[PDB]
């Protein structure tokens, strides 16, 4: 549900 | 100090032990001590540094969002006055999270970015600089908001310019940078079209270069590529 | 201080916010401040206190076990010498965990246990006292080991004696006390037969009293009862 | 796999 970052 | 008395190699060894123990505050303190030794970091060491702080600040950001949501509900029509404590505690978490971001930005400015000459190190540290300004922008609400956003943008933009010139489109750091700059556009800079375009182009350029890769590299690149796909699916 | 300047009610409110945010170190600091106000804790407040420290020390214990396992492997035949850093870092985590246990034991001794007159509060705090001595016993290896174990035993035993006299066999605190005293027998006191007997008898006495309970109480009692069953299945 | 406490 939450956008991805890395 | 407080890590000044510990050998660089012992700090690195303990950061890896803290990682195994999921003791990310310790891991970050050890890696901060390692950076403060003054020598450049290897690729493995840079990854320890980034993992440590990413986890510390990640926990603080998740907590801040829980508290901000509570605070927002407390400010809606028909909500009962509960006093200053929600704002006070959200501010407490916020100030600690700011302090961690300022700590990371300080390590990058003293002197990781200036001594980083190879693209893999320079892009990595400028991506960190963009990320920690972006975390500052997530909680900024005052007269420095635009400048904080600008600083994130500027760091990511310099990292993008170097990565496009010096790294293959499948390089994990280039892919991760693009993933996060795209999130910055979507969520911080009010530019969802630019976020979607960046994630699309990134994914597509990486797909076209997969043929050059060994089986191990292919797995590395395709993993971040799936995060780009996840955001495209969410946003479109 | 550092919580001396904050209202008792504000400390309680912030502990509940920290719980929502899973900020258990903050939650524990707030509840320590609340206890230091000098007034007795309500049932809800005692549960906040126990949850906070249980989570803090739980994370420290899990980390200690990871580091102790690494240390044990480093001491086996054919293992390469890696220097003092594993022991140093295990000791660092150990000393912090000891400090938290001493903090909790101090709150219990100053002055929660002495002012606790109802069985539900007295048994709860004596169970905490047993638990934090038990956590000290988990890492003890020196000349105070037996005394630390004795202290855990003594606290749990007084809590057991009060709970059997004053609480129904289904009461969650009585069930939780028995669960943990049984773990103490199995893992700390080298008495697996006594651990199994205690968990069996506890479970069976609770099952026979379920008929007296409302639907809500039945759900509360059966939950800890399943933990007893889980340990019986593991140990038999 | 780990015994339960509460
Ligand atoms: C496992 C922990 C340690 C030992 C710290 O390494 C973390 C990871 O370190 C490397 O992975 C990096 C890396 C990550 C990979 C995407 C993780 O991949 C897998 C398969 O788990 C996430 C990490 O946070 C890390 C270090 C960070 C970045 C990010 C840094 O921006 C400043 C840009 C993208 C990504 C790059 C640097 C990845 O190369 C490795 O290539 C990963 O190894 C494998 C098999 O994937 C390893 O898990
Ligand atoms: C949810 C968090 C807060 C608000 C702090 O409350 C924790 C919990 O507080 C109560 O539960 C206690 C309780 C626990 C219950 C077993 C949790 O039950 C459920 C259904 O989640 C575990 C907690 O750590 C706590 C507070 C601790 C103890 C333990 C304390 O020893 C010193 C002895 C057994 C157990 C007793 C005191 C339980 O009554 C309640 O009865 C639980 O509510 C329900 C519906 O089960 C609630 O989750
Ligand atoms: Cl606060
Ligand atoms: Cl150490
Ligand atoms: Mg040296
Ligand atoms: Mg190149
Ligand atoms: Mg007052
Ligand atoms: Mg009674």
């Amino acid at each position: 549900k939450r956008r991805k970052s890395v | 100090g407080a890590m000044g008395s510990m050998e660089r190699a012992s700090l690195i060894q303990k950061a890896k032990l803290a990682e195994q123990a999921e003791r990310y505050e310790d891991m970050a303190a050890f890696m901060k001590g390692a950076v403060e030794k003054g020598e450049e970091l290897s690729v493995e060491e840079r990854n320890l540094l980034s993992v440590a702080y990413k986890n510390v600040v990640g926990g603080q950001r998740a907590a801040w969002r829980v508290l901000s949501s509570i605070e927002q509900k407390s400010n809606e029509e028909g909500s009962e006055e509960k006093g200053p404590e929600v704002r006070e505690y959200r501010e407490k978490v916020e100030t600690e999270l700011q302090g961690v971001c300022d700590t990371v930005l300080g390590l990058l400015d003293s002197h990781l970015i200036k001594e980083a000459g190879d693209a893999e190190s320079r892009v990595f540290y400028l991506k960190m600089k963009g990320d920690y300004y972006r975390y500052l922008a997530e909680v900024a609400t005052g007269d420095d908001k635009k400048r904080i956003i600008d600083s994130a943008r500027s760091a990511y933009q310099e990292a993008m310019d170097i990565s496009k010139k010096e790294m293959p489109p499948t390089h994990p750091i280039r892919l991760g940078l693009a993933l996060n700059f795209s999130v910055f556009h979507y969520e911080i800079a009010n530019s969802p079209e630019e976020a979607i375009s960046l994630a699309k182009t990134t994914f597509d350029e990486a797909m076209a270069d997969l043929h050059t890769l060994s089986e191990d590299s292919y797995k590395d690149s395709t993993l971040i590529m799936q995060l780009l796909r996840d955001n495209l699916t969410l946003w479109t």
